[PDB]
């Protein structure tokens, strides 16, 4: 049932993720140092800016993504970047203390680090719930990279021009994920697994909207915008 | 609006 075109898609996405995710987190030393009001904003701005670069590298390798116009590629990455960052951040998230552990203690982040960057509980608590619920899904890496790709190529993102071409690319990844779960994910973990993953995509839209609200409020202060990066200002807005 | 840094990373 899992066609070889579908196995091929999964292998490309696996290779793309492994090429764009460094579990050593060695590049974190080039960021501005973590400082523990808004003391974590410079470090977290560099972290997001770095992650945006990785999401772009991953997205470029999604089968069919390049067939979109540069405009459609830009609006999809602009809209999806923070959601893909939320998804890929789950690999470092640990449920033993509800934190993102990236090796050393300096690069072990909790909720107080998010608040020390300007963000409130309106985002922080739904974000932790999302990370816990995503972790509880116990996704195969095949399902994890498929979910990130499906997230990016969504035809209902604002500013999308060729929605039907975006929909065709997503449908090929969607049928690949649906078929993968039925053939390669054994019960009971497979139970309604596709439905639970699509629900996480809905949660990501909600988390995206709340982060945009707080980002727009935080970046409205030039004193805060000064500590951001040029890439973050371009992608997330001025 | 133009996104030159995004466009460059998209190579
Ligand atoms: C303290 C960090 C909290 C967890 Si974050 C969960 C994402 C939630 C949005 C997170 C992001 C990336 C990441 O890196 C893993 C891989 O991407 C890199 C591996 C690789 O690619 O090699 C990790 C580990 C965690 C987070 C980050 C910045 C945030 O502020 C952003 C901003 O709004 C502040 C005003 C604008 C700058 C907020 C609010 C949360």
């Amino acid at each position: 049932k899992l066609s070889e075109e579908q196995q091929h898609i999964i292998a490309i996405l696996l290779d793309a993720h492994h090429k764009t995710y460094d579990p050593t987190y060695a590049d974190f030393r080039d960021f501005r140092p973590p400082v523990r009001p808004l003391s974590m904003l410079p470090h977290l701005a560099d972290l997001v800016s770095y992650s945006i670069q990785k999401v772009i590298g991953f997205a470029k390798m999604i089968p069919g993504f390049r067939d979109l116009t540069s405009d459609d590629q830009i609006v999809l990455l602009k809209s999806s970047a923070i959601e893909v960052i939320m998804l890929r951040s789950n690999q470092s998230f640990t449920m033993d203390d509800m934190s993102w552990d990236c090796g050393s203690q300096d690069y072990k982040y909790d909720v107080t680090d998010v608040s020390k960057a300007g963000h409130t509980l309106e985002l922080i608590e739904p974000l932790i719930k999302f990370q816990v619920g995503l972790k509880k899904l116990n996704l195969h890496e095949e399902e994890h990279v498929l979910l990130m790709a499906i997230c990016i190529v969504s035809p209902d993102r604002p500013g999308v021009q060729d929605a039907k071409l975006v929909e065709a690319i997503q449908d090929r990844l969607s049928n690949t994920l649906q078929t993968y779960i039925r053939c390669r994910h054994p019960p009971p973990g497979s139970h309604q697994l596709y439905a639970k993953m699509i629900q996480k995509l809905a949660d990501l839209r909600s988390l995206n909207e709340e982060h945009s609200k707080q980002y727009r409020s935080l970046s409205f202060q030039p004193e805060n915008s000064m500590k951001l990066t040029p890439l973050v200002l371009e992608v997330f807005g001025n | 609006k133009n996104h030159p840094m995004l466009m460059n990373l998209l190579k």
